[PDB]
């Protein structure tokens, strides 16, 4: 069964002693039903919903990494609603393995 | 790649029926405005004209001898951009596993467009975690939320067009001396004589610069009924 | 083109025709009809009323309305 | 387009858009049967028309089993999502895809043409013989409509047995869920055809399969051998719909998804080989009935392992998420009432408990507790999920927790009713019975059009 | 060892200059294969036949020229120059120096991220093992938990099942007593009524 | 605070029920005359010339994109050179108050929180057999009342009367032996 | 017991009163309710405690009504649903006086099951 990540107790000592855990909300704002302008037409009314995509939005960490929005299952990755064309570019699920080729590396 | 269909015959070869009419026009123009059949058959006719002319092969620097037979003498960024051009074909049909990504060296998720769906197995063995999809867009350094796993996207992008192999040809080859219709008449001679022709492409393209109808046989070649 | 980027873009963006909705309505309202119209024509036809009054099959009381 | 188009995302919302229209249909034969069914006497039904009622429950079942809840949960939601869940561009079948959702279509236009044009007499949603075979030609019209309505089961079933080829991803619990209610209709569906074929050479070729020195109950195995497996069919796709919701809601990673999987594939195997506990009262050998028996009580055990799987889906979630979700509510709203539908299963499993029940409103209350409570609101749960990728507005469903009350309290005030007057007893398939089973009667008719009203406070 | 051995593209030779396969319908030329065998010869002794390719010699000094600057190409250019080069030594020497594209991390552009934000790798890091070493504890504290919780479900659960229990032990004592004891129970009362 | 308030100015009432006027008052169903917006009608939705009658996937206007190099246009990222180094600046979404209205203020927090998982796994599983064989001892406990209650229904009995029950539409006829 | 036995990093409150605070709220409003139990306007913070002073992993928990009414709150700031109350201020209890929480569930038990026996019987 998954119990999370293993942790050495090494990775848990910190480098100064003020550390403490960054408090950085994690609710992305207020939201309502998207609100389309009058004066937009049917493109720009497309351009409005486009950019009001939740699964586009991430939190950035004090080092400037971001967490993205996240799902368990792939129908949250669509656009919504969902366009006529989904996933054009094959998504891509990546596994992990410790085999490696001498390829890859250079000395 | 296994995604791919049987080989077709043009893979091969293309039929000397499509080798342009108007070749003193073909050999003069620029790599850069020529098309798919012309460029095949520019590079065809000079490809052969040199590698048909045995005594001059010896004396002929590489570098040289690639540019006559057409192929690109390979550099880093020419490298770079096939080498990820082939990892995006070849992820088209087959599975996306690799080493566990980190800040020093992120998985790198290859993209035309500015953004593509990806999802985080976590590490190896119990380190691996449930399916968490995510949208990897350009400008951002991606960290899983559950394994801290870092991904990056990398477009595959070069003014205003994507990569392919005829846009890296087109903007790391440099065209070199003209070619010289001089040589295909003196290959032509060489290996076609008395009605014996070894050298096909070199009879027709001899017989287009000549007008197309000139050499012998060739009006009964040209000659079609439907 | 942007426009065709979403399924139904009209609807989803919120422009489309209402005569849209009031035929899916409509077409609702004609299959119900399907049940209780033929009960009318059955029930007039074997009896010669629409609808039945509540225990007319029965004894009824004298003052019984 | 409308007609023509292929995008399985628009066939998905035309399979709900027609579900809900057939819907209305269903719904008004329901209002029918229970106001009729208010008090002893005639009230909206003449005694010279009692015909129509038999046709009218006739059709009720048929409709929604086969037009409104099997297109809804097996057509709707599986061809918006599946292609999605499966990572890939669309559906393996493009026009196939589209003959399906137009097919349904013109077999409910011949069903509904065939009440306002043909006489109208009923033989039950289960056509037993000799009796549908002595009818009018409105049986000859509801066969076709049947035969057309399994063409096009079975051409959807090939369609998501293809994305095993395709899929690019992970198989999650629903997709498994989908593939093996397509897996139950391509070996239940045969045999159906075979027997409802059996059932037109009587109506129409002058055979003698349903006469004397043929057995009837013949067509009661066959029929079953597709009937139970299609009562899963039915509700393996509700299944796989709770496991999404409970997940993605609560933000808990499945628990037990290869247990889930395997719960699944076993249900499947044993819906297959348990038909004959429909067939008990027939005289049956004891071996027989007591194999069946055994078997039926050993459904229980995978389907309690999902049960409790979702339960501690549920279980430790956040306390700052908001639960008011109705999506939410009616997840746990289906665990709460499937477990009463099944246990009362269990009961009626029992072949000497069934003597007492079978053909009694107990076994009405039964499926509809599964059905008609369970079946739908998973379907309505499901679709609510789906809200902002399907896009539908201008209802005010989402977050209403007015409507989930009053449609449980409601709901259970019509079918609570029908478990007691199964022991009092009431038959099934009647309109007028003694006066001493009004009360719980007049109580479920009130449940009926008040749940009826609270479907149009959604608008 | 696919599509049993058959190519799926092949070249076939033909003597006659003028003959098409698809116009004329003659039945006495006999088609070559590539390296000129007759159709009449059959592939399992064809096959053992041993051909070699035979360049015209006056590209022998460029054959050589290739073996010196490459010393690992010099046996299959020594092959092919003293006509011992077969079609699968000519595929060895292809395979043999095919070499695999190369990708540059290093020529990657990064997504934007300020020097102080780098500054802070470690501590980020530093969050996220923390925040797993609290997941993993709390999952053996809610397990234990909860699936203590399910045994008062049970509990209850035997409580109310033992309410019923109890009143059927009580039922069926009144039941063996109606028989033998109850006024209710009468023998010798129901008369037939007769048919109407 | 109201919300509501903040872009209340953004929502102004309509004139119009399903905000359009009668089509004699402007014709919507006519395809626009402005340039540009040939594939649009004049209430701005898709015209049914542009979508069924001279549909592309039809063979209507065919018009290639791919060009003969067989390429598409493509825009390019926001690269920033800095500090020896080629960045990429990624397209920040705008904020939600554009394009929801409600001001991104006063908002709850959620904190980062790995997922909820349940542990150990000895507890773990052993609560899954309990899950899976807690039913199945309660349906053995069911099978042998079911087997004797069937076998008691079938039982060869000393039967001394035998009465014959037929059933017709509608009624039952009974045959019974007649004393002698 | 997560703070006192398994988990010694997160903050661990003071009861400030093991029953529930009962209050008016209105909806609209947002409330901040103490979580280190040493405000003096319980239930909410008081400008002084912790939590206003971000003291020690102490902040204000922010909570708004949906409806007016009397609503319950945590007073023993462990219940499961603070700030809002859900009988986790006895529950605690117990744990710190185990002998007056057998005391309380006997009796609770007792009496269920005289009405539960007397009616079914
Ligand atoms: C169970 C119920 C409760 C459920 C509660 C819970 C619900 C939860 C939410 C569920 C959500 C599901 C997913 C929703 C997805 C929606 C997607 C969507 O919007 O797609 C876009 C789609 C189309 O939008 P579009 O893209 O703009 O399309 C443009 C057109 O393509 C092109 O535009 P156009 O204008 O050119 O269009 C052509 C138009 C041209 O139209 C016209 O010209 C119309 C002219 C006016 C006609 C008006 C009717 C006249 C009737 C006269 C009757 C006379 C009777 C006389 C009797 C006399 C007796 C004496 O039409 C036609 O030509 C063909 C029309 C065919 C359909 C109508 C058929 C009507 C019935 C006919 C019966 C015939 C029986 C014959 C029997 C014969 C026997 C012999 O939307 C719709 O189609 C409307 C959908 C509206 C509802 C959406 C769902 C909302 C949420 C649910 C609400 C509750 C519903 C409850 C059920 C209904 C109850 C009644
Ligand atoms: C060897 C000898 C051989 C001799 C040979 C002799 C000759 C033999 C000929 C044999 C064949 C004859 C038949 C030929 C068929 C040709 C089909 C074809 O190729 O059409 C191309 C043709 C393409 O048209 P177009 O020329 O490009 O122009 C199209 C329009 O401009 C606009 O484009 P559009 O595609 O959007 O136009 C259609 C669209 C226009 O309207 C819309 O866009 C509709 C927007 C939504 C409005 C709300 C609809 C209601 C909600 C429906 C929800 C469920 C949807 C389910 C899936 C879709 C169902 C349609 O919708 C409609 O007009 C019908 C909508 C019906 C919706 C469902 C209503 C259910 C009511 C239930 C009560 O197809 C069509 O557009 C129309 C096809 C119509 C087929 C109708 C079949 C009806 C069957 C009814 C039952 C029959 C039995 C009982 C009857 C009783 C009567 C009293
Ligand atoms: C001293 C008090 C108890 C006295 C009596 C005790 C009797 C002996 C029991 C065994 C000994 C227990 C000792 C426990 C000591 C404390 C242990 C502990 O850890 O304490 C802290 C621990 C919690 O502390 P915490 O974690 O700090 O959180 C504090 C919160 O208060 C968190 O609190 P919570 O979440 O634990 O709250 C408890 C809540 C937790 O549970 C819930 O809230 C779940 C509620 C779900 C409801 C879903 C809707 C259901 C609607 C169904 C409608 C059906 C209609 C149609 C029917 C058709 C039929 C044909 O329990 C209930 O709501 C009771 C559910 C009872 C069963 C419901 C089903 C009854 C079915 C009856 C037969 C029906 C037959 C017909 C139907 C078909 C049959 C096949 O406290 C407890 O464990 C308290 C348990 C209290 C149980 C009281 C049960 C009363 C009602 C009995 C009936
Ligand atoms: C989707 C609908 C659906 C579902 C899921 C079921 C599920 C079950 N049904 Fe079905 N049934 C119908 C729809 C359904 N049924 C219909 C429509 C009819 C009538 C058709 C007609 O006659 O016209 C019918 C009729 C029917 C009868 C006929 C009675 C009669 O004709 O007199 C019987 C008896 O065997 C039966 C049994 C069962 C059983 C044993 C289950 C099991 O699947 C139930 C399993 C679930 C549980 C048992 C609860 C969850 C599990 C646990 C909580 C674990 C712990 C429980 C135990 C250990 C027991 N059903
Ligand atoms: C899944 C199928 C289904 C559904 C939903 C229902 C729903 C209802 N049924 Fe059901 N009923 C059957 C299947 C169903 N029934 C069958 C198969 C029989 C036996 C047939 C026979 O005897 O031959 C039967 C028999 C039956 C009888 C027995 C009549 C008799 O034979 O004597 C009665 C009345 O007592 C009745 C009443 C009701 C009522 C009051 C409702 C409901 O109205 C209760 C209220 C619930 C709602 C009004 C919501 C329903 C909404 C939808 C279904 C649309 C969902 C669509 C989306 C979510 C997109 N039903
Ligand atoms: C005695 C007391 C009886 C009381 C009866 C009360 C009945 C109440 C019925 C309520 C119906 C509500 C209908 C409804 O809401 O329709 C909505 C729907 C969609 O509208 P919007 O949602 O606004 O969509 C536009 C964009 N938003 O509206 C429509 O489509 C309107 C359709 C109206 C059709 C009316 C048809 C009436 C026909 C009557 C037939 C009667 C037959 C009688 C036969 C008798 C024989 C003896
Ligand atoms: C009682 C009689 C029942 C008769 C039923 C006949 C049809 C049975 C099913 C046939 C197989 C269906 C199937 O999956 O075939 C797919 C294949 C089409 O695939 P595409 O949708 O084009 O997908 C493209 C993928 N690159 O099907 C066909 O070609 C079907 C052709 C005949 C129509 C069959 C379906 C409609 C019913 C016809 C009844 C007469
Ligand atoms: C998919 C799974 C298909 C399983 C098919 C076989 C299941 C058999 C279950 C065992 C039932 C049993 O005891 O068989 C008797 C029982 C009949 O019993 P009685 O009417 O009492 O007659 C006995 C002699 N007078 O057999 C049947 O009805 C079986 C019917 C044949 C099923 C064949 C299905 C083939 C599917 C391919
Ligand atoms: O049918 O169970
Ligand atoms: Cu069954
Ligand atoms: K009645
Ligand atoms: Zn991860
Ligand atoms: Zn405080
Ligand atoms: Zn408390």
């Amino acid at each position: 069964i998954y119990e999370g990540q293993t942790v050495q107790e090494s990775e848990l000592i910190p480098q100064e002693d003020d550390w403490v855990i960054e408090e950085t909300n994690f609710c992305l704002g207020r939201n309502c039903y998207v609100r389309f302008r009058e004066e937009d037409d049917l493109a720009r009314r497309a351009l409005h919903q486009m950019d009001s995509q939740l699964n586009k939005m991430h939190t950035r960490l004090r080092d400037g990494t971001v967490i993205p929005y996240m799902s368990f299952h792939p129908d949250e990755m669509v656009d919504r609603p969902a366009p006529i064309h989904t996933f054009s570019e094959k998504p891509l699920l990546k596994w992990t393995w410790d085999e490696t080729y001498e390829e890859a590396y250079d000395d | 790649y296994r995604h791919w269909h049987r080989m077709s015959e043009d893979d091969w070869a293309l039929p000397l029926d499509s080798m342009p009419e108007d070749v003193k026009t073909l050999m003069a123009t620029p790599q850069t405005e020529r098309g798919f059949v012309e460029d095949y058959w520019y590079n065809r006719i000079r490809g052969e004209a040199t590698l048909l002319d045995p005594e001059a092969l010896p004396s002929k620097s590489y570098i040289a001898l690639a540019r006559d037979m057409g192929l690109q003498i390979v550099d880093e960024p020419s490298s770079h951009m096939m080498g990820l051009i082939e990892l995006y074909e070849y992820l088209r049909g087959a599975s996306f596993v690799g080493p566990f990504g980190t800040i020093e060296n992120p998985v790198l998720v290859p993209a035309v467009g500015q953004e593509r769906v990806v999802a985080c197995t976590g590490g190896v063995g119990d380190e691996e975690h449930f399916t968490l999809w995510f949208r990897c867009r350009e400008g951002f350094m991606y960290r899983c939320g559950e394994c801290d796993q870092i991904f990056m996207l990398v477009r595959l992008y070069y003014e205003d067009r994507y990569w392919t192999q005829t846009l890296v040809r087109d903007t790391f080859m440099s065209d070199g001396d003209m070619f010289d219709l001089k040589t295909l008449e003196r290959v032509h001679k060489m290996w076609n004589k008395d009605e014996m022709v070894r050298w096909e492409v070199g009879y027709w393209a001899q017989d287009y610069v000549l007008g197309k109808g000139v050499l012998p046989g060739m009006v009964e070649e040209h000659t079609r009924v439907n | 083109n942007l426009e065709d980027h979403f399924d139904l873009a009209e609807y989803m963006m919120k422009m489309h025709n209402p005569m849209s909705e009031y035929l899916y309505w409509i077409a609702g309202f004609v299959s119900g009809l399907h049940g209780i119209l033929p009960l009318l024509h059955s029930n007039y036809y074997f009896s010669g009323m629409f609808l039945p009054r509540d225990n007319d099959n029965t004894q009824l009381c004298d003052d019984s309305w | 387009f409308y007609i023509l188009v292929n995008n399985n995302k628009r066939i998905g919302i035309y399979y709900i858009k027609l579900s809900i229209i057939i819907g209305i249909l269903g719904i008004v034969l329901s209002y029918i049967i229970r106001v009729e069914l208010y008090n002893s006497g005639n009230r909206i039904i003449k005694y010279d028309n009692v015909n129509y009622y038999n046709m009218v429950i006739t059709l009720h079942g048929l409709l929604m089993i086969f037009y409104i809840i099997m297109p809804g949960l097996y057509g709707g939601i599986p061809l918006y999502i599946l292609p999605i869940l499966s990572v890939i561009t669309d559906i393996v079948l493009p026009r196939i895809n589209n003959i399906s959702i137009i097919i349904v279509l013109i077999s409910y236009i011949v069903v509904i043409n065939s009440i306002v044009i043909e006489y109208n007499i009923g033989t039950g949603w289960t056509l037993y013989p000799p009796l549908s075979i002595i009818g009018t030609v409105i049986v000859n019209m509801i066969l076709y409509g049947l035969i057309i309505i399994g063409i096009s089961s079975i051409i959807s079933a090939i369609n998501f047995m293809n994305i095993l080829i395709v899929i690019d991803g992970i198989i999650y619990v629903y997709i498994w869920s989908i593939i093996i209610t397509s897996v139950l209709l391509i070996i239940s569906l045969p045999i159906l055809n075979g027997i409802l074929l059996m059932i037109l050479s009587d109506i129409y070729f002058n055979s003698i399969y349903f006469i004397l020195n043929g057995d009837v109950v013949l067509y009661q195995h066959l029929f079953w051998y597709f009937g139970h497996p299609e009562v899963y069919i039915l509700i393996l796709p509700a299944f796989g719909i709770i496991s999404i919701i409970l997940s993605v809601l609560n933000n808990k990673i499945i628990f037990g998804m290869k247990s889930m999987i395997l719960a699944i594939i076993m249900i499947s195997i044993l819906g297959s080989i348990v038909w004959a506990h429909h067939i008990y009262t027939v005289g049956l050998e004891l071996d027989t009935k007591i194999y069946f028996n055994n078997l039926t009580l050993i459904i229980s055990i995978p389907t309690g392992n999902k049960i409790y799987n979702w339960i501690i889906l549920y279980i430790g979630s956040y306390n700052i998420l908001y639960n008011g979700y109705q999506s939410l509510i009616f997840s746990i709203m289906f665990i709460i009432i499937f477990i009463i539908g099944g246990i009362t299963g269990i009961i009626i499993s029992i072949d000497i408990i069934d003597i007492g029940l079978h053909d009694t409103y107990y076994i009405v209350s039964h499926f509809h507790y599964i059905l008609s409570i369970g079946a739908v609101i998973s379907l309505l749960a499901g679709i609510l999920l789906l809200k902002d990728i399907i896009g539908y507005y201008n209802v005010i469903i989402k977050i209403n927790k007015y409507f989930g009350l009053l449609l449980f309290i409601n709901i259970n005030i019509i079918f609570t009713p029908q478990f007691i007057i199964g022991f009092n007893v009431m038959p099934r398939r009647i309109l007028e019975y003694s006066d001493n089973i009004i009360v719980w009667n007049l109580i479920s008719s009130i449940g009926s059009i008040s749940t009826i009203l609270i479907l149009l406070s959604i608008f | 060892a696919y599509n049993g051995g058959y190519p799926f593209h092949y070249v076939v030779q033909y003597d006659d200059p003028n003959y098409d396969c698809e116009a004329d319908f003659e039945f006495e030329e006999i088609p070559r294969d590539e390296f000129g065998v007759p159709a009449h010869i059959p592939p399992e002794l064809s096959t053992q036949i041993r051909h070699t390719y035979y360049v015209p010699p006056q590209y022998y000094p460029f054959l050589k020229k290739l073996g010196e600057d490459t010393p690992e190409l010099k046996p299959y250019t020594d092959k092919l120059i003293m006509g011992d080069m077969t079609y699968d030594d000519y595929e060895e020497m292809f395979y043999k120096f095919a070499k695999p594209l190369k990708i540059y991390r290093s020529r990657l552009p990064l997504p934007y991220r300020t020097d102080e934000e780098i500054s802070q790798e470690k501590y980020v890091n530093w969050c996220g093992r923390w925040y797993s070493y609290r997941q993993r504890l709390q999952g053996d504290y809610y397990s234990r938990h909860y699936f203590r919780d399910w045994l008062i479900g049970v509990m209850l659960g035997m409580y109310l099942g033992n309410l019923c229990v109890q009143q059927h032990r009580q039922y069926r004592v009144d039941m063996k007593l109606f028989y033998l004891e109850a006024p209710e129970h009468k023998i010798n009362w129901v008369k037939p009524r007769g048919d109407l | 605070k109201s919300y509501y308030d903040d872009f209340k100015d953004r929502l102004k009432p309509g004139k119009y029920t399903q905000g359009r006027c009668p089509q004699s008052e402007g014709d919507y169903r006519q395809e626009s005359k402005t340039i540009g917006r040939e594939h649009l009608n004049d209430d701005g939705t898709r015209s049914k010339r542009y979508t069924v009658k001279e549909a592309d996937a039809l063979g209507y206007h065919y018009h290639p994109p791919i060009d003969k190099k067989g390429q598409v246009y493509v825009k390019g990222p926001n690269t920033v050179i800095e500090r020896g180094q080629t960045w990429i600046k990624g397209y920040e979404l705008p904020s939600m108050e554009y394009t929801y209205g409600p001001k991104q203020e006063d908002i709850p927090f959620y904190p980062r929180v790995k997922l909820n998982v349940w542990g150990n796994y000895n507890l773990v599983m052993k609560v899954e057999f309990l899950f899976f064989y807690l039913p199945t001892i309660i349906v053995f406990g069911i099978c042998i009342p079911v087997y004797t209650i069937n076998f008691a229904q079938e039982e060869v009995i000393y039967t001394t009367m035998t009465v014959k029950v037929t059933g017709r539409q509608w009624y039952w006829v009974y045959e019974v032996e007649s004393p002698t | 017991t997560w703070t006192e036995i398994w988990w010694e990093h997160d903050p661990t409150p003071k009861v400030a009163q093991y029953r529930p605070y009962v209050c008016t709220v209105e909806s609209g409003k947002v409330y901040w309710w103490c979580a280190c139990g040493e405000s003096k306007t319980q239930p909410w913070v008081d400008g002084h405690c912790k939590c206003s002073k971000r003291e020690g992993g102490f902040r204000p928990r922010r909570w708004e009504p949906e409806h007016d009414g009397v609503r319950l709150f945590c007073g023993c700031k462990s219940c499961f649903s603070s700030p809002t109350w859900n009988g986790g201020c006895f529950t605690k209890w117990m744990q710190s006086n185990p002998a007056g929480g057998m005391l309380y569930c006997f009796a609770a038990a007792f009496g269920f099951g005289t009405l539960t026996v007397y009616r079914k019987f």
